[PDB]
RNA sequence: CCAGGCCUUGACAUGCUAGGGAACCCGGGUGAAAGCCUGGGGUGCCCCGCGAGGGGAGCCCUAGCACAGGUGCUGCAUGGCCGUCGUCAGCUCGUGCCGUGAGGUGUUGGGUUAAGUCCCGCAACGAGCGCAACCCCCGCCGUUAGUUGCCAGCGGUUCGGCCGGGCACUCUAACGGGACUGCCCGCGAAAGCGGGAGGAAGGAGGGGACGACGUCUGGUCAGCAUGGCCCUUACGGCCUGGGCGACACACGUGCUACAAUGCCCACUACAAAGCGAUGCCACCCGGCAACGGGGAGCUAAUCGCAAAAAGGUGGGCCCAGUUCGGAUUGGGGUCUGCAACCCGACCCCAUGAAGCCGGAAUCGCUAGUAAUCGCGGAUCAGCCAUGCCGCGGUGAAUAC
């Protein structure tokens, strides 16, 4: 009962690197949950265009914090061989808890 | 944003409640964001070069 | 409206009667929208009717319209640097509209406490030809032919 | 003003960010200013060396800064002497033991960044403005490119009133989402002022 | 034995469920009437079924999640709608001239900056 | 305590700290805000009818 | 109708200094800042000069007068 | 009702909680 | 910004010449703080001939110096960025042709469009910047995905989807489909227009983001940067207290209300989108209460903020300046915080003002709009926010 989550700032980022992960784990693993999304939590910013005084001005900037799980029921030393260090992403951060 | 109170605002006082926030960039602090760090001029200034990840512009 | 005649809003018939006039009349009593409240003034005025007069309020509701419709009216031009008022002939959307608009803008001026009573009791005189409703129709039209002087113009 | 930073505009088709990583809320904004504190070097020290981008990959510990440069046998040094310097200068900095990776500029013409510094040294070095700029357009013009352009801040030539300088070739659609426009901006210091160079260079398709 | 619809309205779901029997209209576990108490148009909900003369034929299990309670009336009215093919397709006949298939993007309108809600702009006075 | 004695005790308490070089007294005396308010515009219940004074042209 | 919970609020400043002025008997004059501070009943009778923006207003205090402040007594605003 | 601070309104207006708006 | 007290290579950078000291830490006096004075323990890394000790790097003070510093003027000296005409539909170029030439033609005329959008025509044919399009949200549907979702179908209940069990639906979110005047009728030389149909949706399906060449010598040197002049024991630096909140008035943006299509109290039902570590705080308890004591859960689709409000049922009011309205003032508390006098919000009792729908005049808004109702966040100890930026609930009128 591995339960690995994926929180990231690029949904391709994160698509990819739980996809790589649902790969490898068929091959040596069992029985996968698949990949599923949130949610996904955004920040708001809501900032004035002109460094001088017009109100009405306002440029609006986003933040989303997407977020995946990928479960892994029946773990396997062998599983944890493939998913070991097997990782190729750089904006995408794991967590496991098992 | 004088040299005089960038550096001087940075110094644990000796009340807490003095403590204010400056961007880390410009020396502004009339309105700086605390998750980023910076003055709402400074945070466009870079949201646009993109140097601030994940910060993309907003629509809908 | 500059480059068509802009489609009129169809409405829904009411869940009730049916005629498409009645949901007219209760968006013109719906205040801040809410037109679950204004149904009821409307329906409860009509329970009123029944209990005072012996006929059918969806009759009598429409007499009363029909009876309130002014057929002539006034519209301000300025012919020569002046304020001529120029009679002319209504049509059959303005008609509907200004009788709806005036049945409720005289109603809620009556001296009665209740909102439902008050244009329950509107509804009735105004068939019997009096009232405001209709006394709003005749001062109407007592400008009409009132100042006919003018009408030679648009039209 | 009208307009909007072409670059900051695509950060969604096609341009990723300068510094692709990701971040909790106690983390972020210290990291962020680390991370400017990096540019804060490069940018001094590597002037000559026609720095372009300042890519940043951060990870666990771990950490890499990919650096764009026109000529990397400066960066580099003799045998590995300067980029060995400007690790343990960065250390100094940054207690995370980061790699420095470097990437040779195919083709300095055809990066924004750069051909905007170009003229701008130009302009200190007292040159003259309109043909600087017609030049510059034509450079990158004759390589690939398939659109230029240059712009200029004021006073031209240190006159006493500030004009614009406009200039360019091919296309430059800024309103076309699917572009890929790269835009430069350099900042020449004269001694009657500051002019503010600008480069927007067209390049492909879909 | 089971006719779903799905029907979807102002950011509301509803669950629709035509069983055969009586007629009668049970939403979470509750009296229709019981529910929609004061509710005017309330009514509007049976009217794709008083549509086929289908009045007391089916019964009705349906949920909902979202939305508001003015809204959730016409959010089951489409539902109703969309099970009723499921039954019989040539149905369409009397229900399209009617317009129950159809689903307008009447949503509430994004809040625009400088201003005070979606159009009203703020007032200026000496200008 | 209610009327006979309550208007007595407030009046008396207006003029405690009035009698002293108190803040909160001196509003007392201007009948201005004594709460905190602002005195450039709202402060029409303690001051009552305007009092409209000239000023200066710009045209 | 305002509050400080439990615990009245007096600025050491003066408090120990006030103190030191009663083992001797009375004084004259005062002069501290500190205007943040309540007055107490082992006060009473003193002169305490309170500054304002620029001067330093005595101020004489007496039993009816000790639910204050010193603040309530330095007008700061000059009016009329 | 949105200014009387001593009713429910009252409170739901300023979005404090005293005697006349309860926690339940 | 003002007052008063204090500081000068100075709160910050790089460095230089002379003399003294690891850095560092821990006291006391005077004091409003800062500052000034004073005192102690404390003696490292280098390199050298063993030692003693000598020179040195970093670090500190002292005296002098280069310089730091200036929100000090100048946005008609400037950058950048923004406002604006104007999301208007224009602005132009090559080559060709017209004209001595300035210039013209193209871009125009007739039709059409939301549009220099497209048709027809014509000494022009193209092209660029702009329109449109590519990109995001919303509406239908598909695939992939099942700790959200459900007797949808079965087994048990503390009958709470609680448990199993199951992914179907709701959802969640990443990819893809789908409308193109394609079809039918009529009008038209074409472009296109009107109407209909099938369709979740129509003729740009709703909304975004997106602003041409230039205009105003627009705004901004107090965000930043920067030419130039101006101050450098001060035009600088620390601090304490005051001020930015001042009031005979005047105008702008708004908030609350004048009430019965209503106010109050009670019971009861639908929302979305956001935020949360010393933070959101379930729950128990003390108190009228703000709040406090206690204490679980959450690292957040699985916990919390939370109650949505209007609505719905019951009942109270009876047209009153009132159970309308909540200003001002008295009183007593809570909390934040070093500190709430100047100048904080909140609770509670009392007080209960103006105000009974607004002069001349003037604004917004063409549909899920307006009107109305509540919810969230940024900033932030707290808060003077009735503001701003978003969210959804309900839901018009009207356009000759
Ligand atoms: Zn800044």
């Amino acid at each position: 009962k591995i339960r690995i989550k994926l929180r990231g700032f690029d949904h391709k980022t994160l698509d990819a690197s739980a996809q790589k992960i649902v790969e490898a784990a068929r091959r040596s693993g069992a029985q996968v949950s698949g990949p599923i999304p949130l949610p996904t939590r955004v920040r708001r910013f809501t900032v004035i265009r002109g460094p001088f005084k017009h109100k009405d001005s306002r440029e609006h900037f986003e933040l989303r914090t997407h977020n995946r799980l990928v479960d892994i029921i029946n773990p396997n030393r062998k599983t944890i061989e493939q998913l070991m260090t097997l990782d190729l992403p750089t904006g995408v951060e794991i967590e496991i808890k098992t | 944003a004088r040299k005089a109170l960038i550096e001087k605002a940075k110094r644990t006082p000796k009340f807490k409640v003095r403590a204010y926030t400056r961007c880390v960039r410009c020396g502004r602090a009339r309105s700086v964001y605390r998750f980023f760090g910076l003055c709402r001029i400074c945070l466009r200034e870079l949201a646009h070069k993109g140097q601030l990840p994940g910060v993309r512009k907003a629509s809908w | 409206a500059r480059r068509r005649r802009a489609e009129v809003r169809q409405l829904q018939p009411d869940l009730v009667y049916g005629d498409v006039l009645v949901t007219a009349f209760i968006n013109k009593i719906m205040r801040d929208g809410k037109k679950n409240l204004a149904a009821r003034i409307f329906y409860d005025a009509c329970k009123i009717i029944q209990e005072k007069t012996g006929q059918e309020p969806l009759k009598v509701f429409k007499q009363a319209v029909e009876n309130v419709k002014p057929r002539m009216e006034v519209r301000s031009r300025r012919v020569g640097g002046a304020n001529y008022q120029v009679p002319m002939e209504v049509s059959p959307r303005r008609q509907q509209s200004l009788a709806l608009r005036w049945l409720v803008q005289a109603a809620n001026q009556r001296p009665e406490r209740r909102a439902a009573v008050r244009i329950a009791h509107e509804l009735m005189d105004a068939a019997e030809g009096k009232g405001g409703a209709v006394k709003k129709k005749e001062d109407v039209e007592r400008m009409a032919e009132a100042n006919r002087a003018y009408a030679h113009y648009r039209w | 003003g009208n307009k909007i930073h072409p670059i900051g505009f695509r950060l969604g088709i096609t341009r990723d960010w300068e510094s692709r990583w990701y971040a909790g809320k106690k983390q972020y904004r210290h990291l962020l200013l680390e991370d400017q504190r990096i540019r804060g070097l490069l940018e001094k020290e590597l002037y000559s060396a026609g720095l372009a981008r300042v890519d940043i990959e951060r990870a666990a510990d771990n950490v890499a800064v990919t650096v764009h440069v026109a000529k990397p046998g400066v960066v580099i040094g003799r045998g590995g002497e300067r980029i060995r310097v400007l690790r343990e200068e960065l250390a100094k900095l940054t207690g995370k033991n980061v790699a420095l990776n470097v990437q040779e500029v195919q083709n300095p013409n055809l990066s924004a960044p750069l051909v905007a510094q170009r003229v701008a040294e130009q302009i200190e070095r007292r040159f003259a403005v309109r043909r600087a700029i017609k030049q510059a357009v034509q450079r990158v013009m004759e390589s690939g490119a398939k659109g230029a352009k240059v712009i200029v801040s004021g006073r031209i030539g240190g006159a006493e009133q500030a004009r614009t300088e406009w200039a360019a070739q091919g296309r430059v659609p800024l309103h076309t989402l699917r572009a890929n426009i790269d835009y430069g901006f350099a900042l020449a210091r004269t001694t009657y002022g500051v002019l503010g160079v600008k480069a927007y260079i067209f390049l492909g398709e879909v | 034995e089971q006719y779903y619809g799905t029907g979807r309205r102002k950011e509301a779901v509803a669950r629709v469920f035509l069983r055969p029997g009586n007629g009668k209209v049970t939403v979470n576990g509750q009296d229709f009437n019981e529910y929609f108490q004061g509710l005017v148009r309330a009514v509007a909900a049976l009217e794709p079924l008083r549509a086929v003369d289908a009045l007391g034929r089916f019964d009705a299990y349906i949920t909902v999640r979202g939305g508001g309670k003015s809204g959730q009336i016409d959010a089951i009215k489409l539902g109703i709608a969309r099970a009723l093919v499921q039954y019989n397709p040539d149905y369409r006949a009397k229900l399209k001239p009617l317009g129950f298939l159809t689903r307008d993007a009447r949503v509430v309108e994004r809040k625009k900056y400088g201003k005070h809600k979606a159009r009203r702009a703020p007032q200026y006075s000496k200008r | 305590k209610l009327e006979g004695e309550l208007r007595a005790e407030v009046a008396a308490n207006i003029k405690r700290l009035m009698d002293i070089g108190c803040y909160r007294g001196l509003r007392h005396r201007r009948g201005l805000p004594v709460r905190g308010q602002r005195t450039r515009t709202n402060a029409r219940t303690r001051k009552g009818p305007r009092k409209t004074v000239a000023g200066k042209k710009k045209a | 109708p305002r509050s400080l919970k439990k615990g009245v609020f007096v600025d050491d400043h003066l408090l120990e200094k006030v103190l030191e002025l009663n083992a001797k008997g009375e004084k004259r004059l005062i002069k501290t800042w500190s205007r943040r501070s309540t007055i107490v009943p082992e006060m009473v009778g003193h002169t305490i000069a309170v500054y304002n923006g620029k001067q330093h207003v005595p101020v004489y205090i007496t039993e009816n007068m000790v639910g204050h402040k010193l603040g309530e007594f330095a007008p700061t605003r000059t009016y009329r | 009702g949105k200014g009387d601070r001593r009713t429910r309104r009252g409170k739901i207006w300023r979005g404090t909680y005293g005697k006349y708006r309860p926690r339940k």
